[PDB]
RNA sequence: UUUAAAAAU
RNA sequence: AAUAAAAAU
């Protein structure tokens, strides 16, 4: 299992999901938060648009790249990358 | 205590152990010949004058088996502890009993006589619970949930 | 720095002082000499290499020592050498290990080493790498021995700093070196040769030119009321012939082995019995001195067993009785002790154990001897 | 199944009710939203990523990861924690 | 009959392990009084065969007790994992054993000075903090966000020679 | 191991011996602790660092320090750190020169260097490093000093095994003591300050509350016939104030400047002129104890220029006619005198000299006293 | 009236050389009897502002002087080489300089033992040579057949610490 | 001879050749400031001036004859002078290298604070020295220590 | 200008007269053609090899080469240099 | 200038030669000893024929090559059998 | 007298 | 009392 974090217009979820669970599926995990279909709704990692059918292997992320103190940082879209806040 | 304690053998991972099937080998006499080796096992598991070592693979782990003379004086033990190989055509059974973080446990295992190798497992004890003292089982209870962050004035 | 010419008398004096058990003496030097294979001419090479004994591995002065031995080895590859060590401290476990490989490795070189004390003499892996290192006679060869009056003078003649003057041995150096002879020869399980077992061990009533005691030794202890033996408590020693260098007085065998009881740290709370086996009865001081030990230490039994009944001038039938009224039993080696002591205390190399003529009538003269002794006062 | 957090700054987080047990502030007063007057956003993330941390490494007793900190964010950090007692 | 056995979980570690564990207690019991009150028995003290050393940490009214053993069975052939160490907690006569981490745990309960109640509003208030904790193997586990803000914005002080940790001298480096 | 808590009794001894010239001392110990600007509370961090003298640059104590101060000062930018250093040896000369490099890097950090010995005092470029890092001002400051008592008391309370005993000084710890700061005051060249050089110089006939002897003193050797001054030779000095701790019965500048004179290791076959400027006259003890320094190091000549006569009970007559036969050459401060002592041994900052009133009258009036008591007998 | 000077060839080295240099002077001088005889005198015994030291080595009615130097400017901007060395070679009023490895020659002719006239006929029996040459760098030149024969045959000695040599001394460092 | 061994023998790690000379004193401080503090050691003739060869170890060193004293008068008495030349000034040393007695001859360009030297044969003085010293000299620098023992 | 050398093994080598000069027994008994009784035909290139270094580097006295030599050619080099009185 | 050796049917000759020496010149020296015109001989270099005009530069060969304890290989033929040292 | 041994340096 | 200092270890 990894953690993951998903911010857009400055809100923020945090989650655990499994390695080889769907793009699919974490939409319809922030579905029971965010109460939209997961068909408009479209991932971004390194400001790259993830399409409809995606997979964490063919991403290339591994659970080394997401960890409880280091998850990996994936925006979102609905039909802005907000740095968090400083000192 | 015995709740708690089936909770805790249950759900906490108390050592490197996963209670679970782990591999064991037979460690003794590594630079002597594979004949040699299990001859002098089971020449000392017949005689019972000398002491048995079993390391897991996974871990620095080991369960070195000494004669109870060995120790200055006889311990009452409630249940029984054995190393014989006859139930199986060449398979020697081990069952030892322990207490693991007051947690009284019997780690029972099998060893093939031919290969020098086999394999163990974990299982509660319920039986001794009971038998044990539950003074001290209660006063290391409490002792192992204390924590010294902030613990004095 | 790690390799020095000489050392000055204050090291010297501090790091050599042989006493068995030594703290704060944390640097381990190692005076050795390299001479060519066999008749004596001076050494080709000699120097002392320094290092703390928690240092790791390869700065031990074995180690280096090795190391450099490699490469000075390569100028004459068709020479044999031997090579002489004058070592504060024995050699470690590892040290010991490592120097068993490197001189099975090459064949072409004999090693000798002398230590001052026994670093680590009551660890059971120790003695177990010093029995593979030394004991072999057909493997390899790398004796070892501990230091006398004359290896600590010759080392100050050629490995110190000493402004020409003499040396002067610190206060009980006889007694050091004799408790590390004995332990040491309890660790490498030393052997009697069969010819001297012969010419000493014979109950004839009449001998000559045996005028030197020898003695065995085995512990046992009680446990779960039967006697267990202690396969690490044995061995053989001797009396010391009186020299101006020793004990100025002569030491008794027996001496030495009541001086060397105390080491072995038996516990009080528990038993034992120590079965010895003499070819002379002990004289008046030695019983007397055994009886008193005896008295004093209520946790030790003793079990003496003689070859031949010594009455010199009378006074041994007085320490016997001592010995008697103190606990300690006394009897005569019968056929069966005597092939027991043959088949533990000698390198028969397999041979049989051969009896002398008229052994069980001498042996039983004794015995009336001995019991019309003890019974009556 | 989840306790939405208002950083003082005017963001949002939410963190399973689980999670948030853990601090004895919240699971007090845990209505589904919590306003906090006075912890930064970033000190929010913080205290979320500990939070997320100690559950996965709650039980577990064999090779606990460590856990980064700075010393420009651990004082305000502590505060943080102290006022949550977590 | 059938034989009467008795069984240990026995860590194993190299004798240099060992040897720098026995000096360090050494050390921390007779030059300094930070491990002032602890038992060494020398290896003429018990008459176990195997027994190198033990060493009895009274924890108040229990106890606990490291013991180093010699020519133990393992008999690695490379000979580098030939002792062992074994850790054992007493009361009268209950015994059981213990994990590396949780005995140091309970060592640190005792034994060696940690951050006091007051460190929480000391750090608020920006007041020096002390005294500080020396001994960072009483805290492996998963400690409250509290206790690691404040270890990071004070360090732990690090005693030289260290302090002695069973979880230190009982860990497998062969391996990892 | 290199880094230590605490330091055995016998190290203490043997190490911090305060004298000057000590052999065999091949080890700098460095006890070091770090404080910050605020109330006096308990340091951060107090240890000891070790080394040899002849060891490689990056193992000697001061570079393991500042390498170990680089990475413990991450964890506060913002703070101010002080340093203090209780140093057997002083720094040698390539670390006093790298150790100026990191102050100079760091303004943050305020260190102050206690020494027990001044090492390789009389080489030229350490003098020349030391006054980088010290007497130059532009660099940040690193004060030197030596330890008197009260440094050695703090040691041995906070960097000693002591098992509570109290510390023992020993023979000539303020004897040495006041070598050592006469020395490095030669070597930093220090300034009177001048509220002081005005306080006490002044000649007036009475005056009230000076009980403190000033001596300012230069040397000069002899050269082709000609007078070469030693720019190495010039500093001053004044009374110690009695003490239980230090001197018993303080001594005055006269008996300090005596002492020093032997470790300037001046030659026998040259002839040395000294010329000293002092406050007040010779007292008789002191009259008579340079009278006879005089008289035994023939090839020293002697000359004194004072500003007040000094009588007491009629003997510092007979001590001024005494000194003033013995050889030594007597007189009175004038103008010229007055001005060049304040512009050699007076931090002056580039300011005039403000003669004060009845100046010339004064002087005048003490040469005509002077002269009366000199001819007169 | 025009200025009078003296002139004199100083190889600039660094302090830990000159320092290592007078450390196995005093060594071979005093602990050992192999430099006996040699006189070191110190910086106090001579006017000389800018000298710090002086070996002084009889070879037999000659004399060779080994100097060093303080506070030279002449030292590298990085102030590495502040010091220098000089080698004269003075008889009653003569005087001349020498070079390091002409000294070292000089010094081995008189000092330190070398190969016997019969080293090279105990060679040639097969028989014991006593003793051997213990100092290499006196014979810098490449010399006769009969030597390096004979030195690939026996290796000389080794002295610990090494003997003190005016090549090694004034060795160039940097400026390989 | 002498002739003979200063033309073969290349001696002394120098082979009489024009060479890179250059005036170290005072790396640290600015050109202004080291060529004034060198103007003031050649005119007032109170301190030292060394010259280095560029490319290796060995410098000449002028020292006040003041500060060893004991004068020696010396034939072609050496001179530092700049009354030659606006800008360069000449530096001449008589010395006694390996038994030879030799001339050291150079320039010093005062702006660019270096320059050349070179090593001429010394024929006057030769015949001056005393005979024994130097035979003394050429006798112990023939020999070899090696099988020289009896 | 170039003696003859006759390697007792049935080798040839030549060397300028020169070269040959530094050695004491050829130096007087030179006839152009010399023949040696024991010298094999390798040590006769090893002496020749040392020739030619000493006469390279008989006069420079700066960074002088190291003239290679092995311990098994030691003795009958030696031998060759003895009868030879190089 | 460089040393170098050149063995041909056991028969050999040790001289020196500039580096820029081309091996005209080098067939020059071997002939006040072989006696025979220089453009028939042809030299060798690792069981490698040399044209009749080579130079040391184009050739590779440097002053590091050579050295006079030990000098440049070469082989010989006239109008190859490269024969080993003897042993001990 | 004592050191079971990096209990120190 | 003496140590000019790697003269030591
Ligand atoms: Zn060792
Ligand atoms: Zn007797
Ligand atoms: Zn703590
Ligand atoms: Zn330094
Ligand atoms: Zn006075
Ligand atoms: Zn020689």
């Amino acid at each position: 299992d990894v953690f993951l974090m998903i911010r857009r217009h400055k809100t923020t979820i945090f989650t655990d999901a499994k390695e080889s669970s769907t793009v699919f599926e974490l939409k319809r995990i922030v579905e029971g938060i965010l109460k939209r279909p997961p068909d408009e709704q479209r991932l971004y990692k390194d400001d790259q648009l993830l399409d409809d059918g995606k997979t964490l292997g063919e991403c290339g992320f591994t659970s080394q790249t997401a960890r409880p103190q280091a998850p990996a940082t994936v925006g979102l879209a609905f039909r802005c990358i907000e740095p968090f806040s400083s000192p | 205590v015995v709740p708690d304690q089936r909770s805790k053998f249950e759900n906490e991972e108390f050592f490197r152990k996963l209670s679970r099937e782990c591999e064991i080998k037979y460690t003794g006499f590594r630079d002597r010949p594979h004949e040699e080796r299990q001859a002098r096992f089971q020449n000392a598991c017949r005689d019972g004058r000398s002491e048995i070592a079993f390391v897991a693979t996974g871990t620095n782990l080991s369960l070195q088996f000494f004669p109870a003379s060995w120790q200055g004086e006889q311990r009452q033990t409630p249940s029984r502890e054995y190393v014989d190989l006859e139930r199986e055509a060449g398979k020697v059974y081990l069952k030892a009993p322990m207490i693991l973080n007051g947690v009284c446990v019997i780690w029972k295992g099998w060893i093939d006589l031919q290969r020098l190798d086999g394999m163990g497992c974990l299982e509660f004890d319920e039986e001794r619970a009971q038998q044990e003292d539950a003074l001290a089982q209660q006063a290391f209870e409490e002792a192992r949930r204390r924590t010294r962050e902030f613990e004095d004035r | 720095r790690n390799t020095v010419e000489r050392m000055y008398r204050d090291t010297f004096s501090y790091n050599f002082y042989n006493r068995p058990i030594l703290s704060r003496r944390n640097t381990v030097w190692l005076c050795y000499e390299v001479k060519t294979k066999g008749p004596s001419r001076p050494p080709l090479d000699a120097k002392i290499f320094r290092g703390q004994v928690y240092s790791e591995l390869k700065y031990h002065p074995e180690m280096r020592f090795f190391h450099w031995f490699s490469k000075w080895r390569k100028l004459h590859r068709d020479q044999e050498y031997e090579v002489t060590w004058y070592i504060s401290w024995s050699p470690c476990t590892k040290c010991t290990r490592d120097m068993a490989t490197f001189l099975a490795e090459d064949p072409k070189v004999t090693l000798t080493i002398f230590v001052a004390r026994l670093y680590y003499f009551w660890d059971p892996d120790y003695q177990e790498a010093l029995r593979s290192l030394c004991q072999k006679r057909d493997g390899p060869r790398a004796t070892m021995k501990i230091m006398n009056y004359d290896e600590f003078q010759h080392c100050w003649s050629k490995f110190v700093y000493s402004q020409r003057e003499l040396f002067e041995p610190w206060n009980n150096l006889p007694k050091y070196y004799i408790l590390l002879h004995i332990m040491l020869g309890e660790i490498l399980r030393h052997s009697m040769d069969p010819p001297t077992f012969t010419f000493n061990f014979n109950n004839e009533p009449w001998v000559r030119g045996r005028h030197e005691t020898y003695l065995c030794y085995e512990v046992e202890r009680m446990h779960n009321d039967t006697w267990v033996l202690l396969n690490q408590r044995r061995g053989f020693l001797c009396n010391q012939a009186p020299h101006k260098h020793g004990f100025l007085e002569g030491r008794h065998a027996e001496l030495c082995f009541l001086d060397v009881i105390p080491f072995w740290k038996l516990d009080l709370d528990q038993d034992y019995r120590v079965t010895c086996f003499t070819s002379w009865s002990p004289c008046f001081s030695c019983a007397q001195e055994m009886a008193k030990f005896i008295s004093k230490n209520k946790h030790v039994s003793l079990c003496i067993f003689t070859a031949r009944i010594y009455d010199d001038q009378g006074r041994c039938q007085e320490g016997l009785r001592t010995l008697a009224e103190a606990g300690a039993k006394i009897s005569i080696m019968t056929y069966s002790e005597f092939k027991h002591c043959w088949d533990t205390f000698v390198d028969h190399q397999g041979c049989p154990f051969q009896p002398w003529d008229g052994l069980d009538e001498h042996s039983q003269d004794l015995s009336g001897r001995l019991r019309a002794i003890l019974q009556n006062q | 199944m989840y306790v939405k957090l208002i950083s003082s700054d005017g963001h949002e987080f939410i963190v399973k009710r689980e999670h948030a047990l853990t601090s004895g502030t919240i699971k007090a007063m845990l209505t589904n939203e919590v306003n906090f007057r006075e912890i930064p956003s970033h000190v929010l993330s913080k205290v979320c990523m500990y939070f997320t941390y100690k559950v996965r490494y709650t039980n577990s007793s064999t090779e606990i990861p460590e856990f980064p900190i700075a010393p420009e964010i651990a004082l305000e950090l502590l505060m943080a924690a102290n006022f949550l007692d977590c | 009959m059938e034989n009467r056995w008795q069984v240990m979980i026995v860590w194993q570690v190299d004798r240099m392990r060992i040897r720098t564990w026995k000096s360090l207690v050494k050390h921390h019991m007779y030059v300094s009084g930070k491990a002032r009150g602890w038992f060494y028995r020398h290896h003429y003290e018990s008459p176990h065969p195997r027994i190198s050393s033990e060493v009895h940490i009274p924890l108040g009214d229990a106890r606990l007790v490291i013991t180093t053993y010699w020519g133990l069975h393992t008999g690695e052939r490379d000979w580098h994992l030939g002792q062992g160490v074994s850790i054992e907690w007493r009361k009268k006569r209950y015994s059981t054993q213990v994990d590396p981490e949780l005995a140091d745990q309970l060592i640190h309960l005792y034994y060696f000075d940690c951050f006091s109640d007051s460190a929480i509003r000391k750090a608020l208030l920006g007041h020096i903090v002390s005294p500080r904790c020396e001994y960072q193997a009483g805290h492996n586990k998963v400690g409250s966000l509290q206790y690691l803000a404040l270890a990071a914005l004070i360090t732990p002080k690090k005693i030289k020679p260290p302090l002695p940790s069973v979880t230190k001298l009982t860990e497998d480096r062969w391996n990892k």
